[PDB]
């Protein structure tokens, strides 16, 4: 279920890792090939994946309309890249050593555990208040004063791309 | 010593908010607080008491001027007798800055 | 009175999980936010009571790490100070976790 | 190894599992359905009615070959998950080209202007060069007139 886990973390659930459109990723039931008090960490690890899918389900649908919103989407694709990069790194590890345990990935994947919940609610405000127009430039900036250095440096990048639209329309007009 | 290295490394990452607004109040001439977190609600931490007077007298004086990276300095000071005399070398960053504003 | 008669190495693995801050463990079953050793645990040696003694000490350490994990949880799910305080606490845990995780290897 | 199977779907040739644990099928479908539009283009842009429609049809094949050039180039045999991630930032763009064409369709000036309004509608995004290189050659014969 090692390789089964990584695929579930990429957006492809299975039988052992069921999917729900309401709750999200979750362990189905008890299995005899897993420790009785181990299912805990997997559910906590699955919460990292549940955020990831709702990203893609939002990205693919692009849903509200406007260039600033659409360009904010592509800006969201850049920040998720190290998550794609770091997860792929584990593949080289287990192919090398096949006896690794489930504890190591949690020790490796702690940094992304904190970045998503702060940036995920930023999407929720947009889908719940219909933030249309240039006002998206402030909702990203209002959370840009956050305390977490990584969360600050992440939304910093989206702002560096979201302004890429304003500067163009500003230039072609002024 | 290892227990002091922990508390110190735990200290800097918790006083980072105040050192930001304090600097932000100085150079940007306005106090930008959230939920009235700062002690100056526009009951006091003695951490910065020995120089507090030089702050307010620089903050308010700066606001009357516009109408007419501090944390990134304290950390390099650690690179070049702990937290009492060592802390007494932080204020030269907050005092010379003040001297320019009032001057 | 019946007992589970767990093996020896299994305890260390469980102890590492308690150090990690994970919950729902076959040993150290908390009830009211207070980790507490079970009652049917026994090894071939250690006369069933010293085990309740040695685990009781490590349990006292689980309380220190379980409560902190409850604190970090109640911040993730604009104070700008507590949120800036946990990031220091959280940073310490990752490095501490690596030493415990390494031992498991 | 299955990698020479999945990589040979973007080309159009059928395979042992591509006709015309167990969760891999869901992962397989995400790269599978990418292939169904590649074939759905050669069936649509094979001919060499309208003159400007031919150039736009002749400009499209100037692009697909690049898509055929990028594949069969880098990976001899890479990890299965690497394929899905590598062909994501590019694969979704291939599905966007299905919204543009049919897979009715204007002709003449009506098409040379319709494609223009697709530029300002999606300008700043990553779809600016590809649409531009089409418009830059989909108007080539019309300039001659």
């Amino acid at each position: 279920m090692i390789h089964e886990l990584l695929l579930a973390l990429s957006g492809y659930p299975g039988s052992i890792f069921t999917w729900n459109k309401r709750s999200g990723l979750q362990v189905s039931q008890d299995f005899p090939f897993l420790h009785p008090s181990e299912t805990s960490v997997l559910n906590r690890l699955c919460r990292l994946g549940t955020d990831y899918i709702r990203f893609t389900e939002f990205i693919e649908q692009y849903t509200l309309h406007g260039i600033y919103l659409r360009a904010f989407c592509t800006g969201l694709d850049s920040v998720l890249q190290p998550y794609r990069q770091a997860l792929l790194d584990l593949e080289q590890e287990f192919l090398g050593d096949p006896h690794l345990s489930i504890s190591h990935v949690n020790y490796f994947l702690d940094q992304f555990q904190l970045l998503f919940p702060s940036v995920m609610v930023v999407v929720e405000q947009i889908k719940s208040q219909k933030i249309h127009g240039c006002q998206i430039l402030e909702t990203v900036y209002k959370h840009s004063c956050g305390g977490l250095p990584p969360v600050r440096s992440a939304l910093e990048k989206i702002l560096a791309v979201c302004h890429g639209v304003m500067y163009k329309q500003l230039s072609a007009w002024m | 010593e290892q227990t002091v290295s922990l508390l110190f490394s735990l200290w800097v990452e918790t006083v980072r908010p105040y050192l930001q607004t304090v600097d932000e109040w100085i150079v940007h001439g306005h106090l930008w607080d959230g939920a009235r977190e700062f002690i100056i609600q526009r009951t006091m931490v003695s951490f910065l008491k020995p120089v507090l007077k030089q702050i307010i007298m620089a903050g308010k004086s700066m606001q009357l001027l516009k109408n007419l990276e501090l944390d990134d300095v304290h950390d390099p000071l650690l690179a070049i007798t702990f937290e009492l005399t060592l802390r007494s070398c932080l204020y030269p960053h907050i005092d010379k800055q003040y001297l320019d504003c009032c001057g | 009175d019946d007992r589970v008669l767990v093996t020896e190495t299994q305890v260390i693995r469980e102890t590492l999980w308690l150090l990690s801050g994970v919950k729902k463990l076959f040993i150290f079953q908390l009830i009211d936010g207070k980790v507490t050793v079970r009652n049917n645990i026994i090894v071939t040696h250690l006369t069933h009571s010293c085990l309740r003694s040695v685990l009781e000490q490590i349990a006292a350490y689980g309380q220190v790490v379980f409560r902190l994990q409850e604190f970090i949880d109640e911040v993730m799910g604009p104070f700008r100070t507590y949120q800036a305080f946990m990031w220091a606490l959280y940073k310490y845990f990752i490095s501490f976790k690596e030493e415990l995780a390494e031992i498991e290897k | 190894e299955l990698v020479k199977d999945v990589l040979n779907v973007l080309i159009g040739v059928v395979s042992a599992t591509f006709s015309l644990p167990e969760s891999i099928s869901s992962l397989l479908s995400e790269v599978a359905e990418y292939g169904t539009c590649y074939t759905r283009l050669s069936h649509f842009s094979l001919q060499p009615k309208g003159l400007v429609f031919q150039a736009f049809t002749s400009g499209l094949r100037r692009y697909l070959q690049y898509y055929r050039a990028c594949v069969l180039s880098t990976p001899p045999t890479l990890s299965l998950l690497t394929i899905g991630f590598l062909f994501k930032k590019l694969g979704r763009q291939l599905r966007y080209l299905a919204e543009l064409c049919g897979v009715a369709f204007p002709t003449g000036v009506k098409l040379l202007s319709y494609l223009y309004q697709e530029a300002l509608h999606n300008c700043s995004n990553e779809h600016y060069p590809v649409l531009l290189s089409l418009l830059k050659t989909s108007c080539e014969p019309y300039t001659r007139f």
